[PDB]
């Protein structure tokens, strides 16, 4: 069936503008009532505005009434959407949304057809890669026969990071945990993992950190210390 | 043996492009009796006089009735460009019509309101190569393409609305979006008659 | 605008359980335009009920909407463990639309305590000039826990992370990390006070530089 593919993701200094586009595919696209609702971290739902690409322009909410541009262009079956003077509270996912079939009443505001979304970070903060610390284990992190240790991938921008452990080999009562936002303007994360104690002169425990965005592949070796 | 009048008192008069008709044959009818209980604000006709069709004997008269503000009475002539005859109500150019604009007192409680007035500001069919698109303009005597597409009241002005056409139908979509007006302290309706000489049956009383 | 307002925050039940989602409205709604949508971490919204009587295609009819007025209800029939998510409701009668805050679906298991862990500066990041200390929770439930730094009540520089909830064992675990300097790092020798239902007494982990 029909479908929609956003942009990727894209970061923008505060008081620039940002063009997210939203392609569709597997049907048509002159007739589709396309929405755009974007959504803070952690945060609920917003609904900014909404083209229909025939009927030619299209019509937003007033809060965002300065500011938001949305287009489409019926040969690309591509609409995007458009918001000028950024700022740190307007970071968020953008979903291009839509409703499949006909039309009746209100129904074109209820949404079943979502796009895969588009993070915008607003920030000064430049594009660096992060930097892993060996989480080791002690005789504290130990509880029956078992052994936390981890890694701490600490100040890198911007999201995301993925981290594995033993190149993949290790996936079991692994926690690594969703990134904080520092003071730094800058995100930390910290995953871990649950060994035996016996293993950790016999099994080495590397975990391998991806920060696609600075392109920096970083294994870092952790063991007691 | 006469002409029953009595369902326009009954209920919400619909939207323009959704007109109620009463076809008439073989009856008596007492056109003022009808039109004495509104306040007519309006009562123009188009190759037949107020007194002439309130009088004469035809082989059928044809009364449609709906919910219209006053505002738009402009619009309600066949002179002119906009939605609401080419794509609402059209009336006949091959009969002698009439056209009257009332308005409903408050002693006539049986005629209710409904939210709003609505009509269509656009009725096309978006052909199946997804980019050209050919207006359903309405046809005298007809309801338009779209009626089926279109809720009996619009909700929000400018509300749109689609439906798709099978591959035997030239596939595309029929495509709609509807207008809306602020409702009025009393119902205004339009009425639309248009009657026929063939004969001739309906005769007053 | 309209102004939404889902309760409980969060809502704990056990599979094959019957759930009642609550939201009110600031305004009446006429129930033909009230939706309710479906979201997991990660993922797009799905439009599961748009009311008074429709139903997304493809989605299970044990999710069924009712009220009107102002008070409207989600129901689940019986709870299947894929049900567990964060659940919006959303009127679009009035401009502009507006989204709920959000009702969260977790599983109901039994009490357990977390583990506690501490793991000091590593001198590889001292020699950057920078500390930081996590503090670690883990496998508990519910998730309701205040943690606190003492040394020798600290407040305004640490933080703390939590996981989805673990899809074998539906428990939680939790990060704190504080942030220092080299220098104040340095002037000074460090618990983690943890609370939580499966504790009787607050429970401390220690560890001095």
């Amino acid at each position: 069936a029909t479908r929609l593919e956003e942009s990727g993701a894209e970061v923008k200094k505060p008081g620039s503008s940002v063009k997210v586009s939203c392609k569709a595919s597997g049907g048509t696209f002159s007739s589709y009532a396309i929405s755009w609702v974007r959504q803070a971290p952690g945060q609920g739902l917003e609904w900014m505005g909404r083209i229909i690409p025939i009927l030619g322009i299209a019509n937003y909410a007033q809060k965002f009434q300065g500011r938001v541009t949305i287009t489409a262009d019926k040969s690309t079956s591509t609409a995007y959407m458009e918001l000028s003077s950024l700022r740190s509270e307007d970071t968020a996912v953008y979903y291009c949304a839509s409703k499949q079939g006909d039309y009746y009443d209100r129904t074109s505001y209820a949404f079943d057809i979502w796009g895969q979304g588009t993070m915008v970070t607003v920030s000064s903060a430049s594009t660096k890669g992060p930097s892993v610390f060996p989480l080791a284990p002690s005789s504290k992190s130990t509880s029956g026969g078992t052994a936390a240790l981890g890694c701490l991938v600490k100040d890198y921008f911007p999201e995301p990071v993925t981290v594995s452990w033993n190149s993949g080999a290790l996936t079991s009562g692994v926690h690594t945990f969703p990134a904080v936002l520092q003071s730094s303007g800058l995100y930390s994360l910290s995953s871990v993992v649950t060994v035996p104690s016996s293993s950790l002169g016999t099994q080495t425990y590397i975990c391998n950190v991806n920060h696609k965005p600075s392109n920096t592949k970083v294994d870092k070796k952790v063991e007691p210390k | 043996v006469e002409c029953d009048f009595s369902p326009l008192l009954s209920g919400t008069p619909p939207q323009v492009y959704n007109f109620k008709r009463l076809v008439f044959t073989n009856c008596n009818y007492n056109l003022t009796k009808l039109l004495s209980l509104f306040s007519v604000n309006d009562f123009t006709c188009s190759q037949i006089s107020p007194a002439a069709i309130a009088s004469n004997c035809y082989s059928s008269l044809i009364l449609d009735y709906f919910s219209y503000p006053l505002s738009m009475k402009s619009d309600l002539s066949v002179s002119s460009a906009g939605p609401i005859s080419q794509f609402n109500y059209k009336q006949s150019f091959s009969n002698p019509t009439c056209l009257i604009l009332a308005t409903v007192p408050h002693n006539l409680t049986t005629i209710t309101k409904p939210l709003k007035y609505s009509y269509i500001n656009k009725c096309s069919r978006l052909l199946s190569d997804d980019r050209t698109e050919v207006p359903q303009l309405v046809n005298a005597n007809q309801y338009s393409p779209c009626v089926s597409i279109v809720p009996s009241t619009v909700w929000e002005d400018g509300d749109y609305y689609r439906k798709q056409l099978s591959p035997l139908e030239g596939g595309g979509w029929l495509v709609a979006s509807g207008s809306t007006v602020a409702m009025t302290e009393q119902l205004q309706m339009g009425f639309g008659i248009t009657v026929q000489y063939g004969t001739n049956s309906v005769c007053p009383k | 605008d309209v102004e939404l307002t889902q309760s409980p925050g969060t809502l704990s039940l056990s599979p094959g359980e019957r759930a009642t989602l609550s939201c009110r409205a600031s305004q009446s709604v006429s129930s033909s335009y009230l939706a309710w949508y479906q979201q997991k971490p990660g993922q797009a919204p799905r439009l599961l009920i748009y009311g008074a009587s429709s139903r997304a295609t493809g989605i299970p009819d044990r999710f069924s909407g009712s009220g009107s007025g102002t008070d409207f209800t989600l129901t689940i029939s019986r709870l299947e463990p894929e049900d567990f998510a964060v659940y919006y409701c959303q009127q679009y009668g009035s401009s502009p639309i507006t989204f709920g805050q959000g009702t969260r679906l977790e599983i109901k298991r039994t009490v357990a305590a977390p583990s506690v862990f501490i793991f000091p500066p590593s001198d590889e990041q001292l020699k950057s000039g920078t500390a930081s200390v996590v503090c670690l929770l883990n496998n508990f439930y519910p998730r309701e826990a205040k943690v606190q730094w003492k040394v020798d009540l600290q407040s305004g520089n640490s933080q703390e992370s939590v996981t989805e909830q673990d899809s074998k064992d539906s428990t939680y675990s939790l990060s704190s990390t504080l942030t220092l300097s080299k220098a104040d790092y340095e002037k000074h020798k460090y618990a983690c006070e943890v609370t939580h239902q499966g504790l009787s007494s607050p429970v401390t982990k220690s560890f001095n530089r």
